[PDB]
RNA sequence: GCGGUAAUUCCAGCUCCAAUAGCGUAUAUUAAAGUUGUUGCAGUUAAAAAGCUCGUAGUUGAACUUUGGGCCCGGUUGGCCG
RNA sequence: AGGGGAUCGAAGAUGAUCAGAUACCGUCGUAGUCUUAACCAUAAACUAUGCCGACUAGGGAUCGGGUGGUGUUUUUUUAAUGACCCACUCGGCACCUUACGAGAAAUCAAAGUCUUUGGGUUCUGGGGGGAGUAUGGUCGCAAGGCUGAAACUUAAAGGAAUUG
């Protein structure tokens, strides 16, 4: 649902998976989130700029988080040759 | 192997996968263009033939089949089409 | 209530099995589920050994043994502790000491 | 009891009753 | 986007070949991993040695990204990955575990073991399964020093190598350190390679 | 298929099963084969009417130990007889 | 042997939700399946799907977002009329102003909604939400 | 005292956690039940039931008090606890540290038209406990909470006064007719919806910068 | 049976952990040392105490322990770590290089300098 | 499936994608279309005529490299058997396992396996009889079978 | 389930409840009952998968045939409109 | 009703036991196992898991068949083959990850894809007894098989763990 005469509502919108693109509930106490820093032709890791990337405890009891996490880096550009698309 | 690409495999792994289970259906036979020697006797022949063929000629089996491929002659020259 | 995944037996696909029953009472086993054994005997069980060498006519033999096909029930190898009565967490050990 | 000789004697039990019945009429 | 400064180098190729990290597991492998490309008869699975360097590189920018060292946590159990988390403690903070990981630390917080890590680092799932469970209770990423037959359940970050050689796991230790600590700021000299090398990571038996 | 028919013509069988199932229930077996018509000694009737004939005093079941003291009542529309009980305390000697 | 192909492609699409993955292979392709396939792009359920034309039947790969809850298939179809159709959408979504259930009338192919406005029934094939 | 050792506690000390919400949203493990109590004083304590538990040992039986109790405030958050224990008090009391802990929010939606302030549940959620599975559908304005009495009294505590239940199975085991009761409720937040399709990427959160401050 | 109980067992490992600097290998001056620097209601009590004190002294003497002795423990332990073995020797020198180590590097295209050197068979 | 047993094994041809392909024979559709009628008076089944067509010359398949199947050519030229190829060897399969059950009445194996057999041969024929390319009142008997047999 | 000599349960005196001139009991029937289950029940061990197979009625039964585009307008929309 | 009826072996002929052994455990032994004319159709006939279809948890040596390998040794080494290994299978018989799945639980690659309930069908059950007992109807030479209640009685009967 959704209001058009303002009415701000649906307090605490729930933060979403981005691996499976599924939900992360409010207490599923195996949810992580990865937070990668980014480099910018310094070498260094400058404190502030990060990305993230939501993996559930669903994909984390299956065991494929870290394939997910290696297509999820090398679409963001984050990673190179980690994950072909072509299996 | 959440996300895969199903619509273009690797032709290792179509020919690892059974014929009938790839995206298309394709044989996988092929017809073997045969001579024995001597005369030509040209004739191209199915690789699982089932068949003891023969040419024209005389008694120049180039073909003993078996439970999948058939086996061929001492001295055949054959080629893949 | 089940005890035993394999249901005490080694029959899976197969119907029927005639049975070839125990030496100490011959209760009624099938062969797949008996307890058949096979039996390791030595001569003398290591106790004339030194009588056998000393009388033995050409000495430092390999000195074999008697190998034999127990066909043991299932009441009678509990009885004579042929097999032990094991949990159930580590019933399902299928490699023998 | 046991069921298989509760089984054998209801057996006899309908044995003795279709006789009587069968000598009664 | 990156500068194109932490690919592959001849040195760290060499060093790598040398201590034969480029074979991981016997014939038998996990289904989960892509790693092994090629690997020839006789068991050689041939470990992709660009893939176990951008997972390092990956595994060094999650730890430069954490701010606290201290809240960084290892783990390691196996008597061929004691020194080495002994050594990732001396090179940067890294609070290591030794030994055998006493359960309920992450869970049970009246215990005096207790540790809250934002990310855990392990280095054999096989004998140490018990941090990688309680890091799934906890919610925290981990990085396995995974093998090409290992147990890459609750696994964030899989770095293909072999748990076999001692050899190879200081390496990939030493790695690790390097560049967490190039990334960080502590090795500055990007041209320059650095100070030690990984012979560290060893244990002389007398 | 959860066993039973899924089809769009399979009204005939949903509606024989239903029929022939319904048979396994107590109530309703016994309102259609009307037993309490007939086999219950009442008529099917919430009250009847008889002639008390004499005292029964059979014993409690355990654990209890008392007599009951009910009466044989032989009914009027039918002539069955039956044993009514006698509720109160002291009502014996009222329907003696 | 394969009496509902729709129903068929919609278990593996259930399957494939659950399980996480993002792709599905989906045999034999029927002209109903690639309609309940078009309805849920319209409404932005499934994604994207790719129709591989061999000369047997046909088959449908699917690319999926996790948008996705369970679809499934309603057999027999059931021929409904308008408070009928306003049973099966009080039935089989969980709310009333999201999910569509789906059902054939002879204005084409539509969710209840578009059937609701057209002012037709038909009979009902499966639900999406 | 109370100085909690635990991340989550010295967050909430320095005051940087402020909100309910936001530790729900990352689903940070909760241990303490003085930050729960101090972030939403709001809250209502009510037991139903306390049942006596025994043991029997080669002497006769040991009695322990299982007690089961709902705690939450009435808007968003309920939680339940349960936990044996040798005397009824402190039964209550371990009831209310495992119900605190365990307070989850609740997705409150419209049955339909949005026009007010939420009514009823969002989606049909069931939850299943051992045997018995209740299920919890949005009811229209006005209806009132359609419940078995234990489960009633959860509804008035979760603050939603409209909203229909069906039970299958064993209800009368109150410990699990209420556990399924609170699945049925996690899930009913974990569903999906095109509110929830609106744009996601929620990049960084101040986690990183917030966790530099703590003592260890 | 002649191990004593883990209370005293745990009193003298902290009496260990928080006086070892102050305490000396000789038994008579640990007992005369305990008795002032802990309070013992026994004088039993404290002669198990010193007794087994010595007894883990000299296990530490003659006997490596992990963790429940002084911070010299750790001091000695960083010291013998570091320790190299002499010279670098060995270190690379034996690169010899086969047909698989080859291919791996011709794959991922870092040339290294190696030689073909298989099983001569 | 496996109509008549419990096994799900699939073996079968998988025809190509190719419509009309190689299309390199300089012969046309006549020399493959008397080729197939000329064994069809020799004497030989399609099926029989098709494989050996297959193993022996480079063809594709009858139906890509003609107009039409091999058992749609025969039909039209006059060539098409009393009773199609299945029924033929369902009823030789029957009167084969017959004379079997009547050389050894005890053989009980050999008698559920007739039963099965002619089972097959009345579907098969119920549907030829339904699709109408043989005639109602067709039945397959006991009798009659040894004479359709030769 | 209570009552076997401290019965809160029986009989009786003060207090309370459904209701108010209306309540109690009996027999049916409906909800309860997702214990008749089309919605929507169970069949390994709680009752229940025919010993196995064939087969008529009955129920169900690959996929495909105009899937496709351009302009105008009788009619709506809290409408980028008071 | 015939053939073997050798040997064992329902019924039947002994003792430490007895207040009782006509029960276990000695010996012997009728009926009783292969087969003419054939019946009987029951079993814990069990995987207590209907059949036909579609997708899914470290996973190998495998059983039948097929495919590829400086592939391994030889026969008649370098001119077939058989056997073996390494990979891919198609088809059929089995299981331990605190399974994210299901179940009351034992446990289950199905007993999952079932309150987010619908792929197609057949059969069976509606608390425990009475009772698999019927006046009845069918098959059987019989024993008996199939079908199959009611009156009446009862608040439990039962399943899966968990405490001695």
């Amino acid at each position: 649902m959704e209001n058009d005469k303002g009415q701000l509502v649906e307090l605490y919108v729930p933060r979403k998976c981005s691996a499976t693109n599924r939900i992360i509930k409010a207490d599923d106490h195996a949810s992580v989130q990865i937070n990668v820093a980014k480099v910018d032709e310094e070498g260094r890791a400058i404190p502030g700029e990060y990305v993230t990337y939501a993996l559930s405890g669903y994909v984390r009891s299956r065991g494929e988080s870290d394939d997910s996490l290696n297509r999820l880096a090398q679409n963001d550009g984050l990673l190179k040759n980690v994950w072909s698309y072509s299996r | 192997v959440l996300v895969q690409d199903l619509l273009h495999p690797t032709a290792a792994s179509e020919a690892r996968k059974h014929k009938l289970k790839t995206l298309v259906q394709g044989p996988r036979s092929y017809f073997l263009d045969v001579k024995c020697p001597g005369c030509l006797n040209i004739t191209t022949v199915f690789s699982h033939a089932q068949t003891a063929v023969t040419c024209e000629s005389c008694s120049t089996i180039l073909c003993t089949p078996t439970g999948g491929k058939a086996k061929l002659s001492e001295g055949t020259s054959f080629r893949r089409k | 209530p089940k005890k035993r995944a394999s249901n005490g037996r080694n029959k899976k696909g197969r119907g029927h099995v005639k049975p070839v029953r125990c030496v100490n009472c011959s209760k009624s086993i099938p062969k797949d589920k008996a307890i058949k054994r096979m039996a390791i005997r030595n001569i003398v069980e290591a106790a004339a050994v030194r009588d056998l060498s000393e009388a033995s006519v050409y000495p430092e033999y390999a000195l074999p043994k008697t190998y034999n096909k127990l066909h043991y029930c299932v009441s009678c190898a509990i009885h004579a502790r042929i097999v032990r009565v094991r949990s159930r967490e580590d019933r399902k050990n299928r490699a023998p000491p | 009891m046991r069921a298989k000789w509760r089984k054998k004697r209801t057996r006899r039990l309908k044995r003795k009753r279709r006789k009587v019945r069968a000598r009664s009429k | 986007s990156l500068p194109a400064t932490f690919d592959l180098t001849p040195e760290d190729a060499q060093l790598l070949l040398a201590a034969n990290t480029h074979l991981g597991a016997r014939n038998v492998q996990v289904h989960q991993e892509p790693y092994v490309f090629n690997a020839r008869p006789d068991g050689v699975h041939v470990i992709n040695v660009g893939k176990t360097w951008e997972k390092l590189v990956l595994a060094a920018r999650i730890i430069a990204a954490i701010p606290n060292p201290e809240d960084v946590v290892a783990i390691s159990s196996r008597t061929f990955g004691q020194r080495a988390v002994l050594k990732f403690a001396a090179h940067t903070g890294a609070t290591p575990i030794a030994g055998r990981f006493t359960p309920g630390s992450f869970t049970n917080y009246i215990t005096r073991s207790f540790k809250e890590p934002r990310l855990v680092i392990v280095t054999d799932p096989r004998s140490d399964a018990q941090a990688i469970k309680e890091a799934s209770y906890v919610n925290i990423p981990v990085i396995a020093l995974t093998d090409l037959d290992s147990p890459s359940e609750f696994v964030d970050v899989a770095i293909p190598c072999n748990n076999r050689g001692k050899h190879s796991i200081g390496l990939i230790w030493y790695l690790l350190a390097r560049e967490v600590l190039r990334l960080r700021g502590a090795l500055v000299d990007r041209t320059q390679p650095w100070s030690i090398m990984p012979d560290l990571y060893f244990y002389r038996d007398p | 298929g959860k066993g039973k028919p899924r089809g769009l013509n399979s009204a005939r069988k949903l509606r024989v099963h239903r029929r022939n199932n319904r048979w396994a229930e107590n109530n309703y077996k016994k309102r259609l084969l009307g037993t309490a018509f007939k086999s219950s000694p009442f008529g099917g009737s919430s009250h009847a009417k008889g002639i008390v004939l004499e005292k029964l005093g059979i014993e409690s079941k355990q654990p209890n130990s008392a007599i009951r003291k009910c009466v044989r009542v032989q009914l009027i529309k039918n002539g069955k007889k039956v044993t009514a009980f006698v509720p109160n305390d002291g009502c014996l000697n009222f329907v003696d | 042997t394969r009496s509902s192909v729709l129903a068929d492609a919609l278990n593996a699409i259930n399957n494939a939700e659950k399980t996480g993955k993002r792709q599905v292979l989906i045999r034999p392709s029927s002209k109903v399946i690639i309609k309940f396939l078009q309805v849920m792009q319209k409404h932005g359920y499934i994604g994207e799907f790719e129709y591989i034309d061999d000369h047997r039947s046909g088959k449908i790969v699917v690319q999926l977002n996790g948008r996705l809850n369970k679809c499934g298939v309603i057999s027999p179809r059931f021929n409904v009329k308008i408070g009928d159709i306003e049973k099966w959408t009080a039935n089989l979504l969980p709310a009333r102003q999201f999910g569509y259930v789906i059902l054939t009338t002879s204005a084409g192919i539509m969710d209840h909604e578009e059937a609701r406005r057209k002012h037709v029934s038909g009979k009902i094939l499966g639900f999406v939400y | 005292g109370w100085v909690p050792v635990t991340k989550l506690g010295r967050l909430v000390k320095a005051g940087k956690i402020t909100t309910i919400e936001e530790i729900f949203l990352h689903s940070l493990p909760v241990k303490e039940f003085q930050i729960i109590d101090t972030l939403l004083p709001g809250l209502q304590d009510e037991v139903m039931n306390i049942k006596p538990v025994q043991k029997q040992t080669r002497a006769g039986q040991r009695t322990r008090f299982k007690a089961v109790v709902v705690v939450g405030d009435s808007n968003g958050h309920v939680g339940l606890g349960i936990k044996t224990a040798k005397e009824v008090a402190g039964a209550i009391r371990a009831g209310i540290i495992i119900a605190k802990l365990s307070v989850i929010p609740i997705r409150r939606g419209y049955w339909g038209t949005n026009l007010g302030q939420p009514h009823s549940l969002a989606t049909k959620t069931t939850g299943k406990c051992g045997s018995v599975t209740v299920r919890l559908i949005p009811a229209p304005r006005g209806s009132g909470i359609v419940a078995s009495p234990a489960v009633k009294k959860l509804l008035q505590l979760a603050g939603v006064e409209d909203v229909y239940t069906q039970s299958n199975g064993k209800t009368r085991t109150l410990e699990n007719t209420l556990k399924a009761a609170f699945v049925a409720i996690g899930n009913t937040y974990g569903f999906l919806t095109p509110n929830l399709w609106a744009e996601q990427p929620l990049p960084v959160s101040p986690l990183d910068i917030y966790s530099d401050e703590a003592s260890a | 049976g002649r191990v004593r109980t883990k209370t005293v067992k745990r009193a003298s490992k902290a009496l260990i952990e928080r006086y070892y600097p102050k305490l000396t290998l000789d038994f008579q001056t640990n007992k005369r040392l305990c008795d002032e620097i802990a309070t013992i209601q026994s004088k039993r009590l404290r002669n198990k105490i010193a007794g087994y004190t010595t007894h883990l002294m000299k296990r530490i003497q003659k006997g490596p322990v992990r963790g429940i002795s002084f911070k010299l423990q750790e001091e000695e332990r960083e010291r013998k770590d570091q320790y190299v073995p002499e010279v670098s020797a060995l270190d690379l020198s034996r690169l010899n290089v086969d047909n698989q180590t080859s291919d791996l590097v011709k794959s991922l295209g870092l040339k290294l300098p190696l030689s073909v050197i298989n099983v001569s068979a | 499936g496996r109509m008549h047993s419990a096994g799900k094994g699939i073996s079968s041809s998988a025809i190509p994608y190719s419509r009309n392909a190689p299309a390199w024979f300089k012969l046309s559709s006549e020399s493959v279309i008397e080729q197939i009628v000329k064994y069809a008076r020799k004497g030989l089944t399609p099926s029989q005529i098709g494989v050996l067509l297959r193993d022996a010359h480079g063809v594709t398949q009858a139906r890509v490299i003609t107009g039409n199947k091999i058992m749609r050519i025969l039909k039209s030229n006059g060539l098409a058997p009393e009773i199609p190829e299945d029924l033929y060897y369902l009823i030789k399969k029957a009167v084969s396992v017959r004379k079997h059950l009547e050389r050894n009445r005890k053989d009980k194996d050999a008698k559920f396996r007739l039963i099965l057999i002619e089972s097959r041969i009345h579907r098969l024929a119920r549907y030829y009889r339904t699709v109408a390319v043989l005639p109602p009142n067709w039945k397959y008997e006991s009798a009659t079978a040894s004479a359709l047999v030769n």
